[PDB]
């Protein structure tokens, strides 16, 4: 439910509010970062039609789209790596109702961005013989921006039961300042269900990269926002 | 006004009681205090609200959440008596600053206390299988699973092999949850038997033979 | 803790005297005037120095517009009531809305409409209903209960926003509202058999306990009582009498302190 | 149904003769909110009267305070004169020095 955006340093970013109601009289905007407490960045007053900011932020940093009838948008300028985080809209109905929010990552250099490779590993026969349960492993490797979203689809349907995804990626080169990432996920089902050859399993990684607005000048492909995938079918042995 | 969460990050069991410590200093005589949480899916949800004289909780608490608000010590603690694995999250406490109009008010949060609810494996079956790779990739995958939460995963001995950490897999259909950890490498001398040699392994860990 | 209250009152009169305006609306925090709007000024104005100090200028304009709208609604409602009741001449319509934070921890919320000084409709926020007192009142009861979104909004304001308004008001007026001034207690002698007077003076919180005890035992009533009236300085006063060759002692409780004089 | 107001005349401080103080008249509990209130010095109206604004009660009633600064002398008589619609004639209540 949370949108995601990756941007270069010094460029602008747009974030749309995901709230039950589109247009509220006062709409607040908060930032959350991993190490520190969330803080209110600003809020928008519809009556005065202006943003009320905090004393620690420049006035030429953020602004609003505020499309009528639609959810409001917040635009950020001259992005720096310390602007990476997650941004939540907020409103006062019962308590401070936070929106779904949007995750944002920004990079100084656009040269070191890569999309991930997705591989699917089939369950071991030993685990089927021992526990009567089958575990399928998805490995995604070689993505520098840790802004991926992994999911599993059986018979083309998103599954939330029996799925585990690692919460922190790991670096191939721990001694590198700018190192690439790898992530793993597991889906466990009854061995009878896996042994059915009709059942189709797919691991899908939504990778958040660049847009068509951005330009690319490399010999390589363009790491645009995309969906990488891998799949397998049941084996009855 | 300042809000501090002195409690460090804690790992509890699926049946313990969890206490989260939050202390506030404000000029207000009857401040509005709040407990919120951020889930791993980054969902920002309201848990509890407490003033000096009353409290109101979220619908999802179902009596499992309560608040210890003691005025003399200026303390606003959060207690989860039946703590489940579904509540593993980073919890924050906040206060409301009156700034003109009620809908213009700001919330000031604490740095955050993180709660990890490990599961209770009734019948541990620690096993290290070798999942055969799809011909799309050459890497070999070793899976360590069905171990108890007390066993702690240690990182790889060398950078040649990559080992993730503990993860919780819940089968809702069978109501059974297990623990899992993956380890992969492309080295020619890579074996699942020697994969987790850097971690404290249970003496009764299954080591299936490759010739199965 | 102390018992605080926020209230808002609206009053309208048909064919008023030339001096009397048609519509008036004023707010009270713990019986202290806070705001004022009337049909003559047509502008909302403060009645406390600390009010305008903390509020933004947009607030007064916005609530002035909303008060003009509320004025029109009040006029049409009073005209409808007189039409239904077949009442000519001059009559009155009143509305009260607010909340209270009690010392025992409980909180309330009320919204009542009255006609000619008698209660007409009372909003029950927990049942989200409108208890009426007449068939004429029952008609508008059904009409208003048809709209449920408005009832949800009223309950939300009475339960979650009136309290915040009151708390920020008490923090703005902390000097005037959260202050406490101790009372001055005196004994007077003078009545064929003259009584003994216990008198309290110059206390801001108007909540007091006044009792008499004989040698450690409280009197079995027999204590006459007088009204507690406010002095012109912003404080209050009260008195109590009871009555021989018998010893008595006055006892007074105020703002959490218990005082004994031991005559 | 209408109710008559309640008249209460007193002093801000314990009235000592020949000492400047304030005389208060407190009129509360009247449904018709059109009244005329005056202070009487030796049977004659006082003109330097001061008063707070009209207020509301939770029982659909009103209360008001009319106060002035004076110096009490035993020769002088102080009274409160009030006219209401429920009263056929304006009633006068005198002040007791007790
Ligand atoms: C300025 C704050 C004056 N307000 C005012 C109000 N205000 C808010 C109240 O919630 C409102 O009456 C109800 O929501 C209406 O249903 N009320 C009032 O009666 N008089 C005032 O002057």
């Amino acid at each position: 439910r949370t949108k995601s955006v990756t941007r270069p340093t010094g460029s602008s970013a747009v974030i749309t509010c995901d709230l039950p109601v589109e247009n509220a009289v006062y709409t607040h905007w908060y930032l959350h970062q991993e190490g520190k407490a969330p803080q209110r960045l600003l809020y928008y007053d519809s009556y005065n039609s202006r943003v009320v900011l905090e004393s620690g932020i420049s006035r030429e940093k953020y602004h609003t789209y505020a499309s009528t009838g639609k959810s409001l948008k917040f635009i950020l300028e001259n992005l720096i790596e310390r602007d990476s985080g997650v941004y939540y809209c907020a409103t006062w109905d019962y308590k401070k109702l936070f929106g779904s929010g949007t995750t944002l990552v920004v990079t100084e250099d656009l040269k070191n961005v890569f999309p991930p490779e997705v591989a699917v590993f089939e369950p071991s026969e030993a685990e089927i013989s021992h526990t009567q349960k089958a575990t399928l492993v998805c490995l995604a490797t070689g993505f520098y921006p840790d802004h991926v979203e992994l999911s599993w689809w059986v018979n083309g349907k998103e599954v939330h039961s029996g799925v585990c995804t690692d919460p922190q990626p790991l670096k191939e080169q721990p001694a590198l300042n700018d190192s690439r990432y790898a992530l793993s996920s597991r889906l466990r089902v009854s061995a009878t269900f896996w042994q059915n050859p009709r059942n189709h399993f797919r691991c899908q990684v939504q990778f958040y990269g660049l847009s068509e607005n951005d330009e690319w000048t490399q010999d390589r492909a363009k790491p645009v926002t995309q969906i990488v995938s891998a799949e397998a079918w049941g084996r009855a042995d | 006004d300042k809000v501090t969460q002195s409690s460090p990050d804690q790992t509890v069991a699926s049946g313990s009681e969890v206490v989260l410590l939050c202390t506030y200093d404000t000029v207000y005589s009857n401040p509005d205090l709040f407990w919120y949480r951020i889930r791993p899916d980054y969902s920002f949800q309201f848990v509890f609200y407490g003033d000096n004289s009353r409290s109101e909780g979220a619908d999802f608490t179902q009596g499992r959440f309560s608040v210890k608000h003691i005025l003399t010590q200026k303390a606003f603690h959060l207690v989860i008596s039946p703590v489940r694995t579904e509540d593993s999250a980073t919890y924050y406490c906040a206060t409301r600053l009156w700034l003109g109009d009620p809908h213009t008010d700001k919330l000031i949060f604490g740095k955050g206390t993180r709660v990890t609810v490990e599961p209770n494996i009734q019948n541990p079956d620690p096993a290290v299988y070798q999942l055969r790779d799809s011909k799309s990739s050459d890497k070999s995958v070793c899976l360590f699973t069905d171990f108890d939460s007390q066993t702690n995963v240690s990182q790889s001995k060398d950078s040649d092999v990559y080992i993730t950490d503990k993860c919780v897999l819940d089968m809702r259909s069978m109501d059974f949850k297990s623990n899992s950890a993956v380890a992969w490498s492309n080295k020619s001398d890579f074996a699942c038997a020697n994969a987790f040699n850097n971690s404290i392994i249970p003496e009764d860990t299954f080591f299936p033979s490759p010739e199965s | 803790m102390r018992t605080h209250s926020l209230r808002y009152f609206r009053l309208g009169v048909s064919d008023p005297i030339h001096g009397v305006p048609e519509f008036i609306s004023v707010g009270y925090v713990d019986s202290h005037p806070i705001t004022t709007y009337d049909s003559v000024t047509r502008q909302k104005e403060p009645r406390a120095p600390w009010m305008a100090e903390n509020l933004a200028p947009d607030h007064w304009e916005r609530y002035t517009q909303l008060l003009r709208g509320w004025q029109q609604m009040f006029k049409v409602e009073l005209k409808r009531l007189q039409r239904h009741y077949n009442h000519s001449g001059s009559h009155t319509y009143q509305r009260m809305i607010g909340c209270e934070l009690l010392e025992d921890g409980s909180t309330t919320g009320f919204l009542q409409y009255a006609y000619d000084g008698q209660d007409f409709l009372i909003f029950n926020k927990d049942t989200l209903s409108w208890l009426a007192v007449d068939n004429v009142a029952h008609t508008i009861k059904q009409a208003w209960e048809a709209n449920q979104h408005e009832l949800l909004y009223q309950k939300n304001w009475l339960e979650e926003e009136c309290i915040a308004w009151l708390k920020r008001f008490l923090e703005y007026g902390k000097d005037t509202l959260q202050r406490t001034e101790p009372p001055l207690v005196r004994v007077n002698r003078k009545p064929g058999v003259t009584a003994l007077f216990c008198k309290a003076h110059g206390f801001y919180p108007p909540e007091i306990y006044m009792t008499w005890m004989k040698n450690g035992e409280e009197i079995v009533q027999e204590i006459d009582y007088g009204d507690i009236l406010p002095s012109g300085d912003g404080t209050y006063q009260a008195w109590a009498s009871i009555e021989s060759s018998n010893l008595y002692s006055c006892h007074v409780e105020h703002s959490g302190v218990h005082m004994v004089l031991q005559v | 149904i209408q109710r008559t107001p309640k008249i209460q005349v007193y002093s801000r401080h314990p009235a000592e003769n020949g000492k400047s103080n304030f005389l208060n008249c407190y009129v509360s509990g009247f449904h018709p909110s059109d009244i005329e209130v005056d202070l009487l010095k030796n049977g004659e109206r006082i003109e330097k009267v001061e008063h707070s604004d009209l207020s509301f009660s939770k029982d659909w009633s009103f209360y008001l305070l009319y106060y002035t600064e004076f110096t009490p002398t035993e020769k002088d008589e102080y009274a409160c004169r009030v006219n209401h619609v429920t009263l056929s004639q304006p009633k006068i209540v005198k002040w007791d020095r007790d």
